[PDB]
């Protein structure tokens, strides 16, 4: 799936043609499409948990906005695909207006047909057998979170209780049919586990930032690449995890172990499960690793180097505020205006020029 | 809950969806790692009596047609799957899969960890199992029933699948513009091959009459005798399924053609029957060859053909006798696949060469055939 | 199919409730529901010929309006209900903004998917296994032609190419296990036709006038009655075409024969060609019937009293000018003016106040 | 274009499409006029070797469900439709017409103008026809084996379709809000009745089973003196199949039961045989009566009640016996539907008072047999 940023650009023309507007990709493998197709979308970094909705179904006008996003593609024609579905449009509607073979979009509609179930059992209709199927749909906790009206934790939670865990299948170029010594593996809901980790060594963790954007390039990925390679070099059993297809960092002869997987919370407690890590590094990969830091470590992760809340210490605006002046150092005035009118007036105080952040 | 479930000798077990017809299925288990060419494949008489597993998740993505059926029917006794896609989604689709399994009385089985399976039969080897897809699927019975299949080893299953009476074929390749061609009219085509059917693909025919040969598909049995009277310009040997070892009114008609000048060319099984013909040794392999992707050396030219492979047995090389020249060999696994009688015009090849589904890479194979024919002729 | 008059209501609630708004009704009887709902369509007197489109294929707000429009049902919504298929709408969807059974909607929308097809072949794609096909669901020549390109007479003489005309049924109150005397006849595309008209009588035909609606009352369909009655006391075989199930035009008692069908060109000919009348009454039953005077005369009909010709003279505005003026009569001061600044001078000139139609 | 075909006798053709199983189906092609009830029309045994033919352009609205079974087949040999909708859309549905269909292995054939179909069986009688589903049906060859059909006349089907072994009933009759209901104890049902199995509806039973009646059915060649040693507290004659003239055993079986003072009640065939086993002679009707809209009526009462109707025989009220009485009557056709002994109690409807499908109208005819019941014991 590729990754816009069109955002950062407000004034260009952000509907998809023949010439590339896209900054990355990111890359997912599944046992099926659906499941390929969900972990893509809960890795491509846009704060996505799969299909989730663009548009409400209250809306008088949402089904303009729908066919419109449908016929002319920008950047989130896929969730508006599902949008589609769940106001009553029909696959061949769909196809009508976007060209997408068949083939994938009633995946699509299958999928958003399930959620509607999820939505009206609720958690107490999310039994083992359902809630199984759905994990080899792709569907990832915090989506099903959102739709049966509960916190993650809790639909992980539950899969605890229900055993319910992926294993990890391994790439090898030919279906199976050759042994591999090679570990470059992703994770499925299936019966057989390939992972088969080591328990001789000591393992260290390094976690990617999924696809480029703007921001969050291939600097990252260089700092990512070189955790591995000197500690590998030292001893250490390296394990990466990361799901950007351009680069090193998802090149096997990278580290010891390979996860080309989502760099999500879900997906990442699922390889420390098994892994067991002495230790975890979410500092060099970008902003997408520095966010889970904190849920990591409150989620039993051995988070290694600056901890999540000295890291918090420095990017909170009023914690490091505090930093600042303990320390008797300079930083710029500053003041945090909720109103407009209260603005002018702290503004009067700060002195022109300012930088308004939003 | 369309329940079926998969035993294998072992005793695993495989809980899966059925997505065929509802029953019981026995037979060896093997696997297949075509990504495409899943109905060729079903068609293909070579399957008779094994259950196909194929490692490529998605079976059914474009339904089925009558063009793309390699046979006259679904010769494989089940077909496990990983999923079956909700709908065919391909202009030449007449049917989908499940329907048509259905309608073949194929019992069929999906939702299961293929790659499992996959990796079981390569570890440990070529098992039986059985299929069993109903309402309360019993495991102890699959496993009984898996159990007590004879095996293939041993096992002649071309005279299972040969074809009564003999027949005559004039009909050519398909053709996306044209698709499949009428049969052609005996004048048009130059050359008379005599073809033993040991359970023949409509392809290998096809891909001689597109070589300008008019052919006569005879019996699996039929005598050398009753063959040379019809003053073939070659004759020709097809694939099929189970072991050749035990096809001595083959092995037999065969040594005779090869007391003569007449052009010989086998394939597969054929190819077997060649090779047993000129003395040397068959074996059973571990897992065998299925797939359309197997590396093939020419040994000669030195270069590497894609093919398109369907295999449990083979020719052992240590057991060549000298007047059979290695030509073919296998670049996964260094087995035989191809040989020539050095004495005689006599060759064959162990992969497909007239592939469907795969590669067309080793069609080259049938132009040798062809030359040695005219020689014939010539003189 | 109920027959509504909002447009001559402008400032009112034109929404669908538990009060009845509607002027009138409408009733088809066909083999099938779909033949059956497609005639009733027809006979409608709306201009319908079917499931006319209602909003454009094109429109990019076509599927927030037609949403609206099946969600909270006006006079139209079953065009609309056609359009959200065209549009897109699966029969899920549909049901929910309408909780109209899928039975009935499902038929709807492969009547869609047919149109669809025709609109792709065209006139060459129109074989007779297929004419046979559309015309069975209830297809109208008027619809398809539009479909296909054409006029609506070049499907009709395909029609006869094909010799593809309609079967007459009759109504028993048994569904044929006891006969019949009674001529009370709906047309289909089936294979026996029990019609088995007349050929020793002297045949006059009355056209009634479909659905009442405001301005087209039951004086017309007084009318159309004595037209009957008197007609057969004097001697005559009467047939009777009309579809509004409330009158005394439908009553099986009324006529001799009763053909409870939609008035239009079509279905009257079909009427005809079978029946051969001696004359046929187009000025009884309001405007429904005046406006196929004309055209079905010009297919041949043996229209009676006073002449399509003669009718139009008083019909249309110049010739009826020309009339009054040959008659040396008055009438008030008028002109035709297309556009504004020229009115507001035409005006000056006719003199106010104006009434401008 | 999965075509059939329907053949008759006379040899008139009727062309269609295949909406049911490949193959060909050979009986007495008759219609129903019913607009409702078609699944409990086809699991009738009564249909035994007919080729049923529905008025009612739509069949298949409703798809079809368990509970709507008469027996445990589809009794019909074939059926013929005007028009199988493109969706079944009830709450009940469990499996669409076409699929049932093929799952009961029906021939099946839609399309066809039912209605000019009907008014020839109406004009011309009953026929024996064939319909032929598949990829090149032959004409010629249906209508070969349309005349070859032996016909219904003189034909036991009766013993073609009961059981092979009695069995006991004690379930009651279905509900909106239970569906139907569990099978009773015969520790909770009162009386105790036979029932001869001429090919029995499941409604007979189960309206019986509401009496307060415990069932004992028993296949169609029981010998009486066998049944008379269950000590019945009644005994019922089902409704079936074929001629009922031909089934010896039963006139005998019955003839016997006359003999004694144990109340006696049949049902359409079983009605037949009660006729036959008392003298009166039967007959076969030209169309027969097929359907849920008539009416018949109480000549004692002088009452009406709409019915339904399936039968393609009558008894003869011209060969009434004087200790026959005759009850109801056919106010379509003055056809005989009731008749009483005058010196035993027995008695016997031509029409379905468990109806299913069709009007409940002649259910309180159940209601005598269990006043019979009752008396038999206060006197036994
Ligand atoms: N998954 C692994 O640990 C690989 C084991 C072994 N080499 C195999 O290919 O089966
Ligand atoms: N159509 C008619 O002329 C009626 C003929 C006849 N009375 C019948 O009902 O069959
Ligand atoms: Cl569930
Ligand atoms: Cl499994
Ligand atoms: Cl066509
Ligand atoms: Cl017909
Ligand atoms: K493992
Ligand atoms: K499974
Ligand atoms: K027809």
């Amino acid at each position: 799936i590729p990754r816009f940023n069109f955002e950062k650009f407000a004034g260009a023309n952000d509907r998809l043609t023949t010439q590339m507007k896209s900054v990355g990709e990111v890359m997912a493998i599944g046992r099926t499409q659906q499941e390929s197709l969900q972990k893509a979308l809960r890795g491509l970094e846009v704060g996505a948990t799969g299909f989730d909705p663009k548009v409400s179904l209250d809306d008088p006008e949402a089904l303009t906005k729908i066919r419109r996003e449908l016929k002319d593609a920008g950047a989130d024609r896929i969730w508006y695909i599902a949008d589609a579905f769940r106001a009553g449009l029909s696959v061949d509607g769909v196809f009508n207006l976007t060209n997408i073979d068949r083939w994938f979009l009633v995946q699509i509609e299958e999928l958003v047909r399930l959620e509607e179930k999820v939505a009206e059992v609720g958690i107490t209709g999310l039994n083992a057998d359902f809630l199984r199927q759905l994990k080899r749909k792709g569907f990832a906790d915090a989506r099903l979170a959102k739709l049966a009206g509960v916190r993650e934790a809790e639909i992980r939670k539950l899969r605890d209780q229900y055993d319910l865990h992926p294993v990890y299948k391994r790439v090898d170029t030919c279906a199976a049919e050759f042994a591999t010594d090679t570990a470059y593996m992703y994770s499925t809901y299936e019966e057989e586990c390939e992972a088969n980790p080591s328990t001789d060594r000591e393992k260290i963790m390094v976690l990617g930032g999924g696809p480029n954007r703007i921001g969050q390039g291939i600097e990252f990925d260089y700092c990512c690449v070189h955790a591995s390679l000197a500690l590998r070099e030292d001893g250490y059993e390296t394990i990466m995890v990361n799901c950007n297809p351009e680069t090193v960092s998802t090149d096997y002869d990278t580290s010891d172990r390979l996860y080309f997987e989502p760099v999500t919370l879900e997906d990442v407690l699922e390889i420390v499960r098994i892994e067991k890590p002495k230790g975890v590094i979410v500092q060099y990969g970008g902003q997408t690793p520095l966010k889970l830091a904190r849920a990591l470590e409150a989620a039993g992760v051995p988070v290694i180097g600056t901890s999540p809340d000295a890291i918090d210490r420095a990017e909170d605006r009023e914690r490091f505020q505090h930093a600042v002046e303990r320390l008797k150092l300079k930083q710029p005035a500053n003041a945090t205006v909720t109103a407009i009118e209260m603005a002018v007036e702290k503004a009067k105080e700060i002195g022109y020029p300012l930088v308004v952040r939003p | 809950i369309k329940s079926a479930l998969l035993v294998l000798e072992d005793g695993t077990q495989f809980h899966g969806r059925a997505i065929g017809a509802t029953g019981s299925a026995v037979g060896e288990v093997v696997f297949n790692t075509s990504m495409t060419g899943y109905q060729e494949i079903l068609t293909d008489p070579s399957y008779s009596r094994q259950i196909v597993t194929l490692t490529y998740p998605h079976i059914g993505n474009v339904g089925t047609n009558d063009a793309d059926e390699e046979s006259s029917q679904v010769h494989a006794q089940g077909l496990v799957i990983r999923d079956l896609p909700l709908i065919a989604s391909n202009f030449r689709n007449t049917e989908d899969l499940s329907s048509y399994l259905k309608r073949h009385n194929i019992v069929a089985i999906a939702d299961i960890d293929t790659r499992k399976l996959t990796r079981l039969l390569r570890e440990k080897g070529a098992q039986n199992g059985c299929i069993i897809a109903g309402d309360n699927p019993d495991a102890a019975l699959a496993l009984e029933k898996a159990r007590a299949f004879p095996g293939l080893n041993g096992m002649d299953l071309a005279k299972e699948v040969t074809t009564a009476e003999a027949y005559s074929w004039t009909q050519g390749s398909w053709t996306l513009t044209g698709g499949l061609p009428q049969a052609k009219k005996e004048d048009e085509l130059p050359f008379h091959v005599v073809a033993y059917d040991f359970g023949a693909k409509r392809n290998i025919l096809r891909m001689l009459v597109d070589r300008g040969c008019r052919l006569t598909i005879v019996p699996a049995q039929t005598s050398a005798e009753d063959v040379l009277k019809m003053n073939p310009d070659g004759i020709f040997l097809s694939n099929g399924p189970g072991d050749p070892a035990p096809c001595d009114y083959a092995i037999t008609a065969i040594q005779k053609f090869l007391e003569t000048d007449i052009p010989v060319f086998g394939i597969c099984l054929g190819h077997q029957l060649l090779a047993l013909a000129s003395g040397a040794k068959t074996v059973k392999m571990k897992f065998g060859h299925h797939g359309g992707n197997h590396p093939v050396k020419d040994v000669e030219k030195n270069v590497v053909m894609i093919t398109a492979q369907n295999h449990g047995f083979a020719v052992d090389e240590a057991t060549l006798p000298a007047n059979l020249r290695v030509t073919h060999k296998s670049l996964f696994d260094g087995t035989l696949q191809g040989i020539h009688r050095t004495d005689k015009p006599a060759f064959s090849f162990q992969g497909h060469p007239e592939a469907s589904p795969g590669p067309h890479d080793a069609a080259p194979l049938f132009d040798h055939f062809i030359e040695l024919i005219e020689q014939y002729r010539k003189t």
